[PDB]
């Protein structure tokens, strides 16, 4: 006989065993420089309505398809009317009294209080200083130093808004010189400030963070928005909203639920529409607030897309290969390419400038997810049977692209009318609904961002099971971290108790293998097992020994929150406790701590990137409290440290014991540095 | 402030109805919801609609399958055809040096015939493979001259080995300034391969039980709570039904192989090191056994990035004639290398292939025991979701009750339901095959077929479902079906399911 | 900022600053720093005039 | 001298001295976050490769005179300062046994968990389709209700006294018991910050309110099950706010009777002391949301939650607006009443003592209502206050008798509170006069009859009593209040937010010692306290 796993769906419903369809646990091997051109040409495909305007400061032609011609065919179109978006915003604000003003006040508090720290906490970014992708902190330091080398030194006040002011005044300077040194002119600098990678630039990140904070403050006060919440919270927002629909009295209700998704949702959102909806949200607000929040949409309206590495040609006869970058696409003939490459290059030749293509109506994935969710919640709010003025009425939950709708109408004839109205209004605001990856049924069974509802719940949303392997930082820290991660995934990203048991089992196996500490009970011997077996032989109560010292495991579900030392503490030997918990050991030092737990004897271990770190470490060496709490003080680093040094020298010379000449030399060096800081 | 070169971009970002953005902001400030939505709807064409097309049991048509040349096997190592070479030796593990364990595997076999090669690669230098194998045997027997055993055999930079790893100098790196013009300076979509019969047999063998245990699952503390009792009774029954399965051997094999290769790709960054394919298990009588599936020769491993690829040659033992199914071994070259004592004395073959792997490809395969956890959760969900409607949950009726049978097979044109252990091993082997046969086609197929499955379920619950463009869904499904045997087997499975779902 | 000022000052200075900001239509939701400065000035004046 | 020498040779390079001279201390936090960020080279794999390597540990130089080079089998564990991991096990085997078993005073917060597990008697597992109840609970045992700033200001004093800020019983107790037995200042500081700082967050629970129930939430609650668990022995801060609640209730009750209630409330607040700390400071820094506590906070100028209180139930606006449109109405017993008729459509979520609900109400017409409570009389009270707020003429005509309800200060109540306090005691007329309709019992929704009996196909007009609880969404909002001289708080828009007339639903035990020292309160603590 032949074995077929999917046949199991014949006895068990789909939602009860849907986790069998998800093949991968984590991320599989994936796989460009041409793929960018495909997306660029597709974005300009849904926007070809003669709205070309040649840019004045970048010289790149720009499509402006907003409020253009209406769509005649069912194919996806990116032509959204401005007054429609503004009316959706107005009706959203009418349904929810003054939500925009509260969100705007919260965002004003954010922009007033935000330091430059929030700009370093991020993933890979695009450094224009080196024209390459770099980590967040390194790209930030590169931009800071290249600004400080020129006449741009406003960021040293600590405010992110001052860094944004520096970014503003940078585009006004005619030439920007980069030291490593060579000059760059204003045009190419504008190109580099408004160019993205396959990854935002360094300048746009502050404005995009502020816009995202505003969208977050808006989405927090919306039942129909499911982006800010995650996990069990989402569960409620499903079981609640369905109960607002299915539980209607006098059953004259026909409630149909659609599981939806918007195909090519990302490439149709025009940043000018975002500018419009922000301008309406910042209505009657102070002018500086609008001037700050509106920067990101303007930068996205005039933005370039970096192509990347390039292509590579191979000679079948001469046996020689050559690479061609993206910058050389202008001065080249079209004989060396196959038919598909030529077909893609022809439609993008007049768009590219300085090795980067021009993309006016574009928007990149994962940039304005929450503001896009606000836009979707607008149309979701337009179905309160008061703005439809008809018998059909809908409501639902919105995410970035995956949305779940529930529409009620008095008879089977009116449901399609409501669905068609919803779809056409989505087309009006630039939301192209996917007729392929969507389906309808009766209320009681649907999907929303991998959350499946069939008269019950299953949370296969973030069920990328945790790293069963060791975290690899330390002996006790790794065990505490692994068991705390298992405990967290048992409440946040719901998994069964037996799965958690087996996960702890695999983790303990990987932890005993990683640190060559299995136990003193097994015959297996690593480099370390002799000492472990000597321990096990001399220890009376074997259970008290830690797993890091070759001890037995007694962690289970009930005690995943207790650190290993405290759990086995009662069962330890007095000798073993004294030899383990001794703080006067030559093994540990107060470094790189932290949600981590107890620490014991098994707690062991631009110009130059560490320009800052040296200074910070020395300052911490002068004031230990700075390693715990953000320091407060108006004096400069040098004077504060010198005063600390002088006082410490005085106290450990007068009452303590230190050499008189050593004290003299210390204070001589201190006065030398005091004189040094005069220049 | 918004000064020039910034205000200039602001004025060029507004809709094509204004010149200064101040006019736009004043227009937005005073706005009148006079019902522009209804006007724009009255103006829009009536073709723009989400016309619901009903979904009854007649509309589902079985998934189309590609036709063409038979699909070959591209798994990194032999799954059912590989042959073990036991030493039943307690050297007790881990720090144990794997090179001498492999040579004492070789010490236990006799009957090494002169290599008479059988199935060629059909494109490439075939005798170089048997020359490389002879070099392997020679370098193995040539340790007694070294006077110091090396812990790692670094193969000579021989011509056959430079070719088998593709290190022979390729097109040289030049610039376009001097290769501006050559007559042939050109720069490819895959071919459509049809499903073959061997992948189903591979899966069937993957669900079978074996002789050994293949797991060392560590301990868990005392159970002093009812949910702890339930979790233990689930996990230990699963471990008992899954441990001796062949898919567990596959998991451990992949883990050991990828671990050895990645560990060698750090210290052997310059020379061709011989990497043995060693696994370890425990026989039925409770004695630890060390198995050798074959050898692997690694190329240059300057793995700076994670996607950087190192080439290798896998030479694996087998007892299957390639002449039985030659279409399966497209990327394989076969060497009939001996006869072994079985007393049938069947011929022992060596399947040698050249392949390439990256750091991420290796690490996705060192964590293959996730295939266990996934299975457990996809079991545990069914124990909870299907049994959430109960006061005292159904947990001991799921197991311990052989009357409950689940559909897993169709031999006689009819459903052949099996027991619980077959279900556990089927899900385990499915997850494992997804791990090693991982391909983006499989991901796309899962994503697109899950929707069709959910709508089939909504119809089966009599919830009057309907679609918009079923042809679009079918196009998306047919788009990710080209040449992968695993994806095509899953497609045939879904076709069987749709055939046996009253449709 | 706006909430913090209500902590480090007594309710009387807060009330007086709120009355004083209603002189020139100064909305305290925006001019938070002006509110803080006015509260500071009032408390300085009060601690200046007392006990003499 | 090594540090000042590093300052010297560091202040030499221009680009390394400009940073040290220009940047002040206040901004040091923003200058530490400038890293290379090369760290994530698969740290599990790196740790395995480093453990496979000989002598990967780093120690100081004092190991040379403390542990041997060769162990009892001749195995090396040194280098030249790298260390083999076997040396750690050696040090744990026969090393310096010391008297620092004193440990469980800094790590008290973990031994507390261990003790709660020791006597944590268990219970059965009643499987059910668990529905998440969105509560806001604290996750810290025994922290004395100290915020992050005022707790770190104590940490700095007890562990780094020579560099304290420019600014209390715990500050003495901890400084005393770990005076000279310090372990590691950063470790002690982190542990005391975990032990002493409060933290309240928005979590979905299914029966756990106290700190002891949330710390073990993964045991009790899961996907579709629940485990009855009792640790034994509560914590300090789940009943610290209760005494402040009782004090605020008594203060408001005594102020409402006074001539000028607002000034009385202010003086009593600034003079009352709760557990050694003055009341107004707690009010300024406490996240407890109660009606009398909001009255007290509004009397001194602090922000409260937009939620308005009616019938002891706090309301939250979900969607919809309204217009005032005052209107006159005649009762069912010939009584003229001028009323503020809530016009338009509105959606509300009302949280109560032991019952919550979701209401959808149009102009003088109740559209939909979903209620869930614990007691039968409690859901009855919820339904009564909801019917009173519904403003339908059905309950106006159901008024039986003249409405003359006065406050404890002999004050004419608003017509809303008149109807409420009338229907609150005897309401069986309104039920039999409201109306019955058919339901379908879907999504676990049952109906209620006039005799307070559940039914599967019959309910009141537009009503549903929900099983497995109503989802309680408690969103945080902070808007300035407009307190008046009679202790009534209104929004900036002009909507009466809260008033004293609904505060007293229980007496008060004051689980912690409370002290009133103003003038008017020296009669609650018996006549014997008057003299003292």
């Amino acid at each position: 006989m032949d074995v077929n796993p999917t046949l199991l769906f014949l006895k068990v419903p789909a939602q009860n065993a849907i986790s069998t369809t998800f093949p991968y646990t984590g991320d599989p091997p994936y796989s460009g420089t041409g793929y960018t051109m495909d997306t660029v040409n597709r974005t300009h495909q849904y926007s070809e309505k003669g709205k070309w305007t040649t840019n004045t400061e970048t010289g790149a032609p720009q499509l402006n398809p907003i409020d253009g011609p209406l769509p005649e065919d069912n194919e996806p179109s990116g032509y959204a009317q401005t007054d429609c978006v503004l009316e959706a915003m107005a009706f959203l604000e009418e349904s929810h009294p003054g939500i925009f003003e509260n969100s705007c006040l919260e965002t004003m508090e954010v922009v007033q209080q935000t330091r430059v720290d929030r700009l370093t906490q991020g993933r890979q970014t695009y450094d224009w200083t080196l024209n390459r992708n770099q980590p967040a902190a390194t790209a930030l330091a590169n931009t800071i130093e290249v600004f400080r080398s020129n006449g741009l030194t406003a960021n040293e006040s600590g405010r992110l808004i001052d860094f944004l002011k520096d970014v503003m005044e940078s585009m006004d300077k005619e030439e920007m010189e980069i030291t490593t040194k060579q000059r760059v002119n204003k045009r190419s600098y504008l190109i580099r400030a408004l160019t993205l990678n396959t990854t935002p630039g360094m300048q746009i990140r502050g404005f995009v963070y502020f816009v995202e904070t505003l969208a977050r403050s808006i989405c927090e006060k919306l039942e129909q928005s499911g982006l800010p919440v995650g996990g069990n919270e989402k569960k409620a927002k499903l079981a609640n909203v369905v109960r607002k629909m299915m539980t209607n009295s006098q059953d004259t209700e026909l409630s149909f639920t659609i599981t939806g998704d918007n195909t090519k949702w990302n490439e149709n959102q025009n940043p000018r529409m975002f500018l419009a909806m922000i301008t309406y949200i910042t209505k009657n607000q102070p002018e500086w607030f609008r001037n700050v929040l509106s920067i990101a949409p303007i930068m996205f309206s005039n933005k370039m897309a970096r192509l990347g590495k390039g292509y590579m040609f191979e000679s079948k006869s001469m046996k020689l290969r050559t690479q061609i970058p993206a910058e050389m696409l202008a001065s080249i003939d079209l004989k060396y390419f196959n038919e598909s490459t030529r077909k893609k290059i022809e439609k993008i030749r007049p768009l590219l400038i300085d090795g980067t293509a021009s993309l006016s109506p574009g928007m990149m994935m994962g940039m304005f997810n929450m503001l896009s969710t606000v836009l979707g919640v607008s149309i979701l709010n337009l179905g309160q049977k008061r703005y439809t003025k008809t018998t059909y009425w809908w409501d639902g939950l919105q995410s970035s692209d995956d949305f779940a709708l529930i529409v009620n109408a008095p008879n089977h004839e009116g449901i399609q009318a409501g669905v068609d109205r919803f779809y056409r209004t989505c087309k009006l605001v630039g939301i192209n609904m996917s007729k392929k990856k969507s389906y309808i049924n009766r209320t009681g069974t649907f999907e929303f961002t991998s959350f499946f509802y069939r008269y019950g719940f299953v949370a296969n949303f973030s069920m990328e099971l945790p790293s069963f392997g060791v975290s690899g930082i330390n002996e006790s820290a790794d065990m505490s971290i692994g068991v705390t991660v298992i405990k967290n995934n048992m409440i946040n990203n719901d998994l069964g108790p037996a799965t958690a048991q087996m996960a702890l089992q695999l983790f303990i196996k990987d932890y005993r293998y990683t640190y060559r500490c299995h136990r003193g009970d097994t015959q297996i011997q690593t480099r370390r097992s002799f000492e472990l077996k000597k321990l096990w032989e001399q220890t009376r109560s074997k259970a008290g020994l830690l797993v890091s010292d070759g001890g037995p495991n007694l962690y289970n579900i009930r005690n995943l929150h207790i650190p290993e030392v405290c759990l086995k503490w009662e069962l330890m030997d007095e000798d073993y406790q004294g030899r383990l918990c001794n703080p006067l050991n030559p093994f540990v030092s107060h470094k790189e701590i932290e949600m981590e737990y107890d620490a014991v004897a098994t707690t062991h271990s631009l110009e130059d990137e560490q320009m800052y770190q040296k200074c910070c470490n020395l300052f911490e060496k002068f004031f230990p409290s700075s390693s715990y709490r953000r320091p407060v003080g108006i004096s400069s680093m040098v004077e504060a440290m010198v005063s600390r040094a002088r006082i410490d020298a005085r106290i450990d010379f007068e009452s303590g014991r230190i050499k008189k000449e050593e004290f003299a030399e210390i204070m001589k060096i201190c006065s030398t540095i005091e004189e040094l800081r005069r220049q | 402030e918004i000064t020039g070169t910034m205000r200039r971009l602001a004025d060029q970002s507004l809709p094509p109805n204004f010149s200064c953005l101040e006019n736009f902001r004043a227009y937005v400030d005073g706005f009148e919801p006079n019902g522009y939505i209804e006007g724009k709807l009255s103006q829009m064409s009536k073709e723009v609609n989400a016309k619901i097309e009903p979904f009854l049991k007649t509309t589902p048509r079985p998934i189309r399958l590609p036709d063409g040349p038979p699909c070959f096997q591209r798994s990194k190592f032999l799954l059912m055809d590989a042959l073990k070479l036991s030493i039943e030796d307690p050297s007790h593990e881990g720090e144990g040096i794997p090179l001498y364990d492999a040579i004492k595997c070789m010490r236990t076999f006799f009957g090494w015939k002169e290599p008479y090669i059988v199935k060629p690669h059909e494109k490439g230098i075939n005798p170089n493979y048997l020359l490389s194998w002879k070099q392997v045997l020679a370098e193995l027997q040539d340790i007694e001259n070294e006077e110091k055993i090396p812990r790692t055999k670094n193969m000579k930079k021989t011509s056959q080995l430079k070719w088998a790893l593709g290190e022979n100098m390729a097109p040289e790196k030049v610039d376009f300034d001097n290769c501006r013009d050559v007559s042939d300076l050109k720069q490819d979509e895959p071919e459509l391969r049809s499903l073959s019969s061997w992948i189903q047999n591979e899966f069937n063998k993957a669900c079978e039980l074996t002789d050994s245990t293949w797991i060392e699952l560590d301990e868990i503390g005392e159970d002093v709570a009812p949910i702890e009792y339930i979790a233990s009774m689930r996990r230990n029954y699963f471990t008992a039904e899954v441990s001796h399965c062949r898919a567990t051997e596959y998991i451990m094999k992949g883990v050991y192989i990828n671990t050895a290769l990645l560990n060698a790709s750090c210290a052997a960054m310059d020379d061709f090191q011989l990497i043995p394919m060693i696994s370890k298990c425990r026989t039925k009588e409770g004695r630890r056994k060390t198995n050798l599936y074959g050898f692997i020769i690694k190329g240059r491993s300057h793995l700076r990035n994670d996607t950087d690829v190192v080439n290798f040659v896998s030479m694996e033992f087998s007892l299957t004639d390639p002449r039985l199914e030659p279409h399966k071994w497209e990327k394989y070259c076969v060497l009939e290398i001996g006869d072994m004592l079985l007393q049938m004395s069947r011929p022992m073959f060596l399947y040698v292939r050249t392949n390439g792997t990256s750091k991420i490809k290796m690490k996705w395969g060192m964590e293959m025991r996730r295939c266990l956890l996934q299975s457990l959760q996809q079991i545990e969900s069914m124990i909870e979701a299907e049994s959430s409607v109960k006061e005292k949950d159904m947990t001991k009726e799921f197991f311990e009750n052989k009357s409950e049978t689940w559909p897993i097979g169709e031999s006689p044109k009819g459903v052949e339901d099996g027991s619980i252990g077959k279900v556990c091993r089927t899900l385990l082997a499915k997850s494992v095959f997804n791990s090693l046969y991982a391909s983006p086609q499989l991901e796309g197929f899962s994503a697109e077929s899950r929707k069709l499955l959910l709508v089939v379920q909504a119809l089966r619950d009599n919830l009057e479902p309907g679609t918009f463009d079923l042809e679009g869904l079918y196009e998306a499904i047919e788009e990710c079906l080209i040449n992968d045997p695993w994806v095509l087997l899953n497609a045939s499975w879904f076709n069987s399911f749709l055939t046996h779902a009253l449709r | 900022m706006e909430d913090f000022v209500r902590q480090c000052f007594n309710p009387m200075i807060v009330e007086l600053a709120e009355k004083a900001m209603k002189e020139y239509g100064e909305d305290l939701k925006i001019e938070t720093n002006k509110f803080a400065a006015i509260c500071t000035h009032l408390e300085v004046c009060f601690m200046y005039s007392d006990f003499h | 001298m090594e540090r000042i020498k590093e300052l010297r040779n560091l202040m030499s390079q221009s680009r390394t001295r400009e940073i040290l001279t220009k940047t002040t201390v206040d901004h040091m936090a923003i200058i530490k976050k400038y890293t290379s960020g090369r760290q994530e080279k698969n740290p599990s794999l790196r740790m395995k490769w480093m453990m496979a390597m000989k002598y990967p540990i780093t120690a100081d130089k004092r190991i040379t005179e403390m542990v041997p080079e060769r162990n009892e089998q001749g195995q090396t564990l040194w280098s030249k300062v790298m260390v083999s991991p076997l040396a750690v096990t050696w040090w744990n085997r026969n090393g310096p046994m010391t008297s620092t078993v004193h440990y469980p005073k800094v790590y008290k917060t973990y031994f507390e968990k261990v003790e709660r597990l020791k006597h944590g008697t268990f219970g059965p597992v009643h499987f059910r389709n668990q529905v998440k109840i969105r509560r806001r609970v604290d996750i810290n045992p025994g922290h004395a209700d100290l915020s992050a700033k005022e707790a770190q200001d104590v940490i700095m004093e007890v562990v780094f006294p020579n560099e304290v800020g420019a600014r209390l019983t715990i500050t003495k107790e901890k400084k005393e018991e770990l005076q000279d037995c310090k372990i590691s200042p950063l470790m002690v500081a982190y542990m005391l910050e975990r032990e002493l700082v409060r933290k309240t967050r928005f979590l979905p629970v299914a029966g756990g309110t106290s700190s002891v129930y949330i710390e073990v939430l993964h045991l009790t609650q899961g996907t579709c099950w629940e485990q009855m668990y009792t640790p034994g022995g509560e914590v300090r801060n789940d009943d610290v706010d209760q005494s402040l609640i009782i004090a605020a209730r008594n203060i408001v009750r005594r102020a409402a009777v006074s001539a000028d209630p607002l000034a009385s409330l202010l003086e009593m607040c600034h003079s009352t002391q709760i557990g050694g700390t003055r009341m107004v400071d707690i009010l300024r820094q406490n996240p407890t949301e109660e009606q009398a506590v909001d009255i007290c906070k509004a009397a001194m100028g602090l922000r409260i939650s937009s939620s308005f209180s009616f019938g002891g139930f706090t309301f939250k606006r979900t969607s919809g607006s309204s217009i005032k449109r005052e209107e006159e109405l005649l009762t069912g017993n010939l009584q003229t009443l001028k009323i503020r008729v809530h016009d338009g459509y509105e959606e509300f979520t009302m949280v109560g003592k032991r019952a919550t609900a979701i209401l959808r109400k149009a102009t003088r017409r109740l559209v939909q209502l979903i209620v869930s409570g614990r007691d039968e009389q409690s859901v009855a009270e919820a339904i009564i206050v909801a019917m009173v707020f519904s403003q339908e003429d059905c309950m106006i005509k159901a008024v039986r008798g003249d409405l003359n309800f006065v406050n404890r200060a002999n004050q004419r109540l608003n017509p809303m509170h008149q109807l409420l306090r009338h229907f609150q005691k005897d309401a069986k007329v309104l039920f039999q006069n409201w109306g019955i309709e058919h339901i379908d019992n879907v999504m676990g929704m049952i109906g209620v009859l006039p005799d307070m009996t559940p039914s599967t196909e019959m309910s009141m007009r537009g009503i549903r009593v929900s099983k497995m609880g109503v989802d309680e969404y408690s969103s945080t909002e902070r808007v300035v209040v407009s307190i008046d001289r009679f202790l009534r708080v209104r929004d900036q828009r002009g909507n009466v937010l809260l008033s004293p007339e609904e505060v007293s639903e229980t007496q008060g035990t004051e689980k912690l010692t409370i002290t009133y020292s103003s003038s008017m309160m020296w009669e609650i603590n018996g006549p014997e306290s008057v003299l003292v």
